[PDB]
């Protein structure tokens, strides 16, 4: 019986990384539209055509 | 909880979803209304930037 | 989205199962039930004696 009580905070610990991945999730959604923007502006750098003042 | 009534955790990650459905619905309307995908320097500052310059 | 996760979080922690009470709740007052019968099973033991007497 003590077992199967002891169970409750394993329970708990579980949901806690669950939590805490959820959340480094909805950073990583930020990160990877911002490398995605990164990467444009790059790309449009890397014309010679441009001007001093666009690039 | 699993069977909780004080908390529904879908209904908030539905709410998040809808919240992002209205957020395109917005950006929509404003190119509609506008013309433009670039009308401001919140959308590109950069090519709003060059585009008035020019 | 971090305030829903903390949230949801608390929701984790002290929130009760409330099909799972239901289970419990039943089979509960089943056993008051028997547990009042039962007292009135001990009650009557000396009721035994008189008829000695």
């Amino acid at each position: 019986s003590a077992t199967a009580n002891s169970m409750n905070a394993v329970k708990d610990s579980l949901q806690r990384g669950q939590s805490t991945i959820d959340v480094a999730l909805a950073a990583g959604d930020t990160i990877t539209d911002l490398l995605g923007k990164m990467k444009e502006k790059a790309l449009a750098a890397s014309d010679t055509s441009l001007n001093t003042a666009s690039f | 909880a699993l069977n909780s009534i004080n908390t529904n955790s879908g209904a908030l990650i539905a709410l998040q979803n809808l919240n992002s459905t209205n957020a395109e619905l917005t950006q929509v309307q404003q190119r509609i209304n506008t013309g433009k995908k670039i009308g401001s320097a919140k959308d590109n500052g950069a090519i709003w930037a060059t585009a008035k310059n020019q | 989205k971090l305030q829903d996760s903390l949230d949801a979080g608390v929701g984790n922690l002290v929130d009760a199962d409330l099909a799972k009470e239901s289970a419990k709740l039943q089979s509960l007052q089943t056993k008051q039930q028997l547990g009042v019968q039962a007292l009135s099973i001990a009650n009557s033991s000396s009721s035994a004696i008189l008829s000695l007497f």
